[PDB]
């Protein structure tokens, strides 16, 4: 053998391990590295929107802290 | 007493799935108007401050409004964090 | 102006409706059908009611496969028709499609009242009304509401429905 | 014809929905809160043939606010007059309204 | 915060526009700068073709489609 | 737009793998070999002829009981409001002429099929 | 860069769903005191690549008496909106971010089954129209009982967002406080996806092949990877539905492991079903779903909307 | 050549494909079937080969011949053989089947099936073995492992 | 008003047509008036988006709920016509004149 069914059930499981994994990757790869925003109601896109205005290079992932109120 | 004894036998004997939908669709008829923690849901649902809170012009007759949100005055969630 | 995504679906939506209104074999008008069901769904996603257009899109899925076993049941031919295989029905759709060009035509090269009153077009993007606020969907908490103000719309409704199942009930009894 | 069982008990049995400035759920506005109820205080307790005449002025600003007739016949026109003067070379547009603007929170 | 940082943009991009349309409209005989459709005189918020009708494309779907079609 | 995208990316890949499978292969058509199929023989009638639906009356009462789910889907939202009891109430009125409609079928032998 | 996500999606589940046919023919041998694929490659690891390069080189026919724009568009559908129905599944992180995904699922999966519907009636044999009559009436059976099911459960979530079900069940799995559900749950995804003992449409022994008698080489192919794709998918569902992982959001390779492992588990569930019962009667699928399963899920739903607010456990986000 | 070995790499793809899947219908006709049921049971598992039964012709690859073939029978035969997609095999199994048999001299009798439909492999028996039949579908999967298509394609 | 509403409002006017405009199939006439809702469900909630009146976001619902009434009693006649008569053809429904 029953070991035998073992092998085929590990390659559909690698398969699997595919896509969830690589979404989290990209995610952190076009977000800065810090797990892409959500945004289910208009006021977290309105938070987005303040974050990519004042980023200064059109990004909502850079972030500026208190390094930039002189 | 037992015509209602034999019914009920009869009835959990040939439909088992119809005895226990009556019960629970019965239970849940019942039950919330007995329960305490249902004053606590709607507590709770007003509680929760979906829009923001408009200050009122101060005319010196209002003992009962806060002017700082840490003042003693205004309604307290001290309840909710023990519940 | 911007991408006419609307004006497309909107488009789409006209052409499905001349398609299932020429009437073909009911089986090609409820495919018809449920391609307006899919993209007026996708027009009120893109004007930002989700919960409606993914509830009417359910709906009519469900009665369109009803209709489709009614239609094997009781409205089948020898030869099932399509919108090329008849003189009427190619008539019908080819005039519901130069309608709807004209009326396009008439509407986004000028100015013109066809029967109600007159625009100029620009694309929906104009007319909005930029609200920037809230910690939730103004659409589903007007639909939940129903269970708070519309007592009377549900009492209304529940009882319609029930007097439903009676009447097809008592209508289907035969004898 | 209108047997006004809602006014004679008192119970509000669809009022509730009938207007736009009435009691939305979380205090919701309307887009046009502000139009209709000034047209409505105008024209209560006048009557429909007074308030067709006396309350034209609030009932053309609350259908302006409904359908922005106006606003993009406005619109459409100072577009066009830019297209035109863009087309011979005479206008040329701002930096911030080409994309090159500096943005503010 | 976001309140008065909504209304200095808005004012920031109606003032624009003003400036703009005083510009272009120069050469109509009877077109006043600034003049509104309401008879009313209070304020009116503003609709996204005022604020965003003299800008790009992409201005405009960021305003009108940004959130909806954010996933 | 990245729903868009998705939707054309499946649609494409499906209507490509249909391309592959009808212009690849050695296609040999004759009359025989695209006969409808009976298991040996010829069919008496045509397939196009009408077939009887049984269960006609459940059908038709699918239509009602699926606007049910329209009414009782904004129910987690509705929960959420203020005055619980009325909504409470509501809910289980809805539920309960719902299974009133379900009982009245039943008992008048609405759920068995024609014979 | 999206579409990079979009690819790492849907091709890992072909092969998965092209292996998933190995493990079922090796799982239902050892099952009936047999082997199933050992000789194509070891263990039976090519065993799927040949069935798919021989059915894609075979030669697909067109019925003489067919309607071919339905008959070609079918399988398309089908097997676009079988990869379609993923993208909102969070694993832990979705592709696409709804507010509503249970109810976007809900509306893919009711226009999956005019597939079935719109091949059978195209393909104008007797056979695939009665595989297709046998569609409408498993809809009509099962439709309105997965619908309240899905709402009851979901009354415990608070909203209709798939991702939240994550934050739901931090503590303790959703079928220990919904057991009976689910198992109703269960039986309404068997009868969802035309999986044994309601495997109608097809039917083997009754109607030959059923819906799909007429198809051969890829558009055949294409309704059977459809139709794995979519038990795959549906047991992730269930999974994610009933059995909470944890989730770290520093180490979400974690949560893809558990979840992953569990979809299996409830796949290998349905492949045991499948081995164990024989095949209902259409008929008494239907009085099975209207007469016992729907008085218990109307009482159930009852009983879930009276309980947050007897308890006071009403969930946030309205 | 470079053409002439990318052909013949390719013939071998395509042959170890079709040969390592093979669907034979679901058809039989006499005794012979029941050894062809012994040839699925477990002792010789013949899905081990990749080899299972389809009950639609369409979806199918082998006829197997399992039985006497009567007059009133071969227009079935030959109709479920032609609604076959191609390619397709046909192997004649048991000695009804491969001349008639036992029955050879009827007059209700195909004396053969290979004057119904072309035959790739005969199994002689009656019945023959279901390790008898095991070697024929290994010997039909030999032959098309021979097979040379798109050489003979590129040879034209 | 924009072009969508005047796609719609076509739409139902399309619809309209079809049902007044009789072929032989009485299913047809079934699904031209189902067209008609939904264009008119389509219009109503395009409306009420726009202007943002909260409480009338249900007034769509209701609507399909009686769509599905109206559905429902048009098949159930539809089943008694075809028992009639074998057919769903409106030129067998003249027994009664004017
Ligand atoms: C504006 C004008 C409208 C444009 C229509 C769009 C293209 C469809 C027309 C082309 C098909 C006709 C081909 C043909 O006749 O024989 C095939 C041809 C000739 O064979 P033949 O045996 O000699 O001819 C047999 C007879 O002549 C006749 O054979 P028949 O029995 O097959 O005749 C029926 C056929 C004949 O066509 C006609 O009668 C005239 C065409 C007008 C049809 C329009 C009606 C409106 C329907 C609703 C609106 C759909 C969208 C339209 C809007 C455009 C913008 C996208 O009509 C159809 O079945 C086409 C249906 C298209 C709808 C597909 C959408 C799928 C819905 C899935 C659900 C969606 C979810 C929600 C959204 O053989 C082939 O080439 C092989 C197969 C080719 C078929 C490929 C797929 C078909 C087209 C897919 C639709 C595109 C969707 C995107
Ligand atoms: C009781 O008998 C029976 C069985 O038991 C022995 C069965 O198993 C069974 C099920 C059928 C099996 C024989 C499985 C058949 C295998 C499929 C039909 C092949 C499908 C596999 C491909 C088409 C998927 C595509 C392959 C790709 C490599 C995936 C990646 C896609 C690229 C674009 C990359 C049936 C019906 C049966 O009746
Ligand atoms: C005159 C003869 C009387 C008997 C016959 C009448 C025939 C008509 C059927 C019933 C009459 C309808 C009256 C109920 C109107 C609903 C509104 C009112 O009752 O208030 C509700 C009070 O709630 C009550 O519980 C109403 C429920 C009672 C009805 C349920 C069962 C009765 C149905 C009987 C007939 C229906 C068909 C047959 C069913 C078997 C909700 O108010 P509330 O929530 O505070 O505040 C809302 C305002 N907010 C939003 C600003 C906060
Ligand atoms: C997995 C997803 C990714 C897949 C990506 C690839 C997608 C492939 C899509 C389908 C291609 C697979 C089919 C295999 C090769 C194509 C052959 C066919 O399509 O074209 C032939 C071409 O035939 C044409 O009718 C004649 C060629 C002339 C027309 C070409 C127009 C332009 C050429 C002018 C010459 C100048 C060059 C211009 C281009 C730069 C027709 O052959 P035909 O016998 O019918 O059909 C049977 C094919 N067999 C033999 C392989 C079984
Ligand atoms: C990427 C997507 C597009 C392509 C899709 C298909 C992908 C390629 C398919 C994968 C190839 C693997 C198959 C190779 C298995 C051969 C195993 C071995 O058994 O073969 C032996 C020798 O091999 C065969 O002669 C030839 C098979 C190898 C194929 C040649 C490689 C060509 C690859 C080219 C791929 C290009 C795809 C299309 C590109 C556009 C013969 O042994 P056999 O008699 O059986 O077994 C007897 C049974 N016993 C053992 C129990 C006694
Ligand atoms: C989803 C999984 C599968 C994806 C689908 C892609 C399958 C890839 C298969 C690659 C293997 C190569 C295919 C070769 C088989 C082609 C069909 C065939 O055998 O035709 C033989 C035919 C015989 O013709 P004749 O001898 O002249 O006439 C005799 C009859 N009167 O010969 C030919 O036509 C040669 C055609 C060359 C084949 C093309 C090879 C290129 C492969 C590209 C694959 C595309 C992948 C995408
Ligand atoms: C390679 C060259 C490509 C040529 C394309 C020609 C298409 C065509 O119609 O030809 C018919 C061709 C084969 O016919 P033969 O010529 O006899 O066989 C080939 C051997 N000579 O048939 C086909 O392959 C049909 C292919 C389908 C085209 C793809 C477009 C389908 C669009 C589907 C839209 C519906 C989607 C529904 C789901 C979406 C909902 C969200
Ligand atoms: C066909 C099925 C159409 C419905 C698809 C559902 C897509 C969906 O639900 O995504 C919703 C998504 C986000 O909404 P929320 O979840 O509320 O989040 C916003 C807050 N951040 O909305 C969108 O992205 C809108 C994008 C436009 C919708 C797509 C419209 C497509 C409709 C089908 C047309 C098909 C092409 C036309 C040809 C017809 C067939 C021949
Ligand atoms: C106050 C609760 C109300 C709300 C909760 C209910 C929720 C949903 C439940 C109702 C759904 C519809 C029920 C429809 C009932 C139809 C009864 C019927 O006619 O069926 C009989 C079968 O049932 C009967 O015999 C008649 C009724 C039998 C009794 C059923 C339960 C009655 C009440 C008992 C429970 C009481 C409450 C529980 C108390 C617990 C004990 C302390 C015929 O069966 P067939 O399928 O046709 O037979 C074919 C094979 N021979
Ligand atoms: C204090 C208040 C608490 C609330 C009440 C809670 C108590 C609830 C008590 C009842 C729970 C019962 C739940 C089960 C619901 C349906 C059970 C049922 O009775 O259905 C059967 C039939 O159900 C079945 O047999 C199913 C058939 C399909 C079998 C397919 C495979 C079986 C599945 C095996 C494993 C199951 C795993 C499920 C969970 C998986 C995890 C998600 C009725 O059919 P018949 O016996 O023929 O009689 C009808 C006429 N009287
Ligand atoms: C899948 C398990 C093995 C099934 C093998 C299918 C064989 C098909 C032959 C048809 C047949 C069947 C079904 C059969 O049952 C039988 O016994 C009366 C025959 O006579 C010997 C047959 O010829
Ligand atoms: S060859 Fe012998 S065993 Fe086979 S079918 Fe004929 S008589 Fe029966």
């Amino acid at each position: 053998m029953w070991f035998e069914i073992l092998p085929g059930i590990a390659v559909m499981a690698a398969c699997l391990f595919i896509p969830g994994m690589a979404t989290a990757h990209i995610h952190k790869f076009t977000n800065g590295g810090k797990e892409k925003r959500v945004a289910h109601f208009s006021y977290q896109w309105n938070l987005m929107e303040r974050d990519r205005r004042i980023s200064g290079v059109n990004r909502y992932h850079v972030t500026k802290g208190l390094e930039n109120i002189d | 007493a037992g015509r209602i004894a034999s019914f009920l036998k009869n009835a959990w004997a040939k439909e088992p799935v119809l005895v226990a939908s009556f019960a629970i669709g019965g239970l849940a008829i019942i039950l919330p108007s007995l329960s305490p923690y249902t004053n606590y849901a709607i507590r709770i649902n007003r509680a929760t401050p979906y829009n923001y809170p408009v200050p009122l012009r101060d005319d010196g007759n209002m003992p009962d409004v806060p002017s700082h949100p840490q003042d003693p005055q205004g309604p307290s969630l001290e309840w909710l964090k023990n519940l | 102006m911007t991408m006419y995504i609307a004006f497309i679906l909107s488009t789409i939506f006209v052409i499905g409706f001349v398609g299932f209104s020429s009437k073909p074999s009911p089986i090609y008008g409820g495919l018809g059908l449920i391609v307006s069901g899919g993209v007026g769904c996708g027009i009120v996603l893109n004007f930002g009611g989700s919960f409606l257009g993914l509830m009417v899109f359910l709906i009519y899925l469900g009665g369109m496969l009803v209709v489709f076993g009614y239609t094997t049941a009781m409205a089948t031919e020898m030869y099932p028709e399509v919108w090329v295989s008849n003189k009427t029905v190619f008539g019908a759709f080819v005039s519901g499609l130069m309608m709807e060009f004209c009326m396009v035509y008439y509407a986004l090269k000028e100015e013109e009242v066809e029967i109600i009153f007159k625009f100029n077009g620009l694309g929906d993007w104009v007319i909005y009304d930029t609200g920037d606020s809230g910690f939730f969907s103004e659409e589903a908490m007007g639909i939940a509401a129903l269970y708070s103000y519309g007592t009377w719309l549900v009492i209304v409704t529940g009882w319609s429905l029930l007097i439903g199942v009676v009447v097809i009930m008592e209508i289907t009894r035969g004898n | 014809p209108f047997f006004d069982v809602q006014k004679r008990l008192g119970l509000d049995l669809d009022r509730w929905m009938t207007i736009q400035s009435a009691e939305q759920p979380h205090k919701i506005p309307g887009r046009c809160h502000a139009f209709e109820k000034e047209w409505i205080e105008c024209a209560h307790g006048i009557g429909g043939i007074r308030a067709e005449k006396e309350c034209k002025i609030e009932f053309d600003d609350f259908v302006e606010c409904l359908l922005r007739q106006k606003t993009m016949k406005r619109l459409s026109a100072i577009k066009r007059q830019r297209d035109k003067l863009i087309k011979e070379g005479k206008y040329t547009p701002p930096p911030h309204h080409l994309g090159k603007e500096d943005p503010r929170p | 915060l976001f309140q008065a940082e909504k209304d200095r943009r808005v004012l920031q991009m109606l003032r624009e526009n003003l400036e703009e349309e005083a510009i272009i409209m120069k050469d109509v005989p009877d077109w006043k700068v600034g003049e509104s459709v309401f008879h009313t005189t209070r304020w009116v918020t503003p609709m996204m073709g005022e604020l965003y009708g003299l800008r790009t494309n992409e201005e405009i779907l960021s305003a009108t489609y940004g959130f909806i079609w954010y996933t | 737009m990245n729903i868009m995208l998705t939707l054309l990316t499946n649609v494409t890949l499906a209507s490509l793998l249909v391309l592959i499978a009808f212009w690849l292969p050695q296609l040999n058509a004759y009359s025989e070999k695209t006969s409808p199929y009976e298991c040996g023989f010829d069919p008496m009638g045509s397939a196009r002829l009408p077939f009887s639906m049984k269960f006609f009356l459940v059908a038709i009462t699918f239509l009602l009981f699926d606007l049910e789910i329209a009414l009782l889907l904004p129910l987690p939202w509705a929960s959420q409001t203020n005055n619980l009891k009325t909504m409470l109430t509501m809910a289980l009125f809805l539920l309960i002429l719902l299974a009133a409609s379900l009982a009245y079928e039943w008992t008048q032998k609405g759920l068995e099929w024609a014979e | 860069m999206f579409m990079i996500n979009i690819l790492s999606l849907i091709i890992p589940i072909l092969l998965a769903v092209a292996f998933l046919t190995l493990v079922e023919r090796k799982v239902l041998g050892y099952m009936q005191l047999r082997k199933g694929p050992n000789v194509v490659g070891p263990y039976g690891l090519l065993q799927p690549i040949a069935d798919a390069l021989k059915l894609f080189t075979k030669e697909p026919l067109r019925p003489a008496t067919s309607s071919i724009s339905m008959f070609i568009i079918a399988p398309i559908l089908a097997l676009s909106l079988a990869l379609t129905m993923w993208v909102p599944l969070p694993m832990p992180y979705p592709l696409i971010n709804m507010n509503l995904g249970v109810l976007f699922m809900l509306a893919m999966s009711s226009l999956a089954v005019y597939s079935i519907l719109w091949s059978g009636w195209a393909s104008n044999s007797k056979y695939a129209l009665i595989g297709a009559l046998r569609a409408v009436a498993q809809t009509i059976s099962y439709e309105v009982t997965l619908a309240i099911i899905l709402l009851s459960v979901l009354l415990m979530n608070g909203s209709y967002t798939l991702s939240t079900l994550i934050t739901t069940q931090e503590h303790i799995w959703m079928i220990f406080t919904s057991w009976p559900l689910a198992m109703m749950w269960f039986i309404s995804t068997l009868a969802e996806t035309n999986r044994a003992p309601f495997d109608l449409t097809e039917g083997e022994s009754e109607l030959v092949s059923g819906f799909n008698v007429e198809y051969a080489a890829g558009p055949f192919a294409m309704f059977f990877m459809a139709e794995y794709a979519n038990i795959i998918m549906m047991n992730a569902f269930t999974a994610i539905l009933f059995l909470g992982a944890s989730h770290d959001p520093h180490t979400p390779e974690l949560y893809t492991i558990n979840f992953v492992l569990k979809t299996l588990a409830l796949t290998i569930t349905f492949l045991w079903i499948r081995a164990s019962y024989p095949r209902f009667r259409y008929d008494q699928l239907m009085h099975l779903l209207w007469k016992s399963f729907l008085p218990l899920t109307l009482a159930l739903c009852m009983w879930h909307i009276s309980l947050p607010i007897m308890t006071a456990s009403i969930p946030p986000q309205s | 050549s470079r053409g002439e070995y990318v052909v013949a790499k390719l013939d071998d793809l395509v042959n170890w494909a079709r040969r390592s899947s093979l669907w034979p219908m679901t058809f039989g006709l006499a005794c012979c079937a029941v050894e062809m049921m012994h040839m699925a049971a477990p002792r010789y598992d013949m899905d081990r080969f990749g080899v299972v039964f389809r009950a639609s012709p369409r979806q199918s690859d082998v006829m197997i011949v399992a039985g006497t073939l009567t007059n009133k029978m071969a227009p079935a035969l030959r109709k479920v053989y032609d609604q076959m997609p191609e390619p397709r095999y046909v192997v004649s199994m048991g000695s009804c089947a491969n001349g008639g048999g036992y029955y050879h001299y009827s007059y209700s009798v195909v004396r053969g099936c290979d004057r119904i439909v072309p035959v790739d492999i005969y199994v002689p028996g009656c019945p023959p073995t279901a390790e008898a039949l095991l070697y024929g579908i290994l010997q039909l999967q030999r032959k098309i492992k021979r097979e040379k298509r798109l050489r003979i394609w590129y040879r034209r | 008003m924009p072009l969508v509403y005047m796609n719609i409002i076509m739409a139902f006017a399309i619809a309209l047509a079809g049902l007044l405009m009789y072929r032989s199939h009485l299913m047809s006439s079934l699904l031209c008036l189902e067209g008609m809702m939904l264009s008119l469900f389509i219009m109503s909630t395009l409306i009420i988006l726009n202007t943002h009146f909260t409480l009338a976001n249900m007034m769509p619902i209701i609507l399909l709920v009686f769509a599905a009434c109206e559905a429902a009693l048009g098949l159930s006649l539809l089943v008694m016509v075809s028992n009639t008569y074998g057919t769903d053809y409106v030129q067998n429904l003249n027994l009664l004149q004017c």
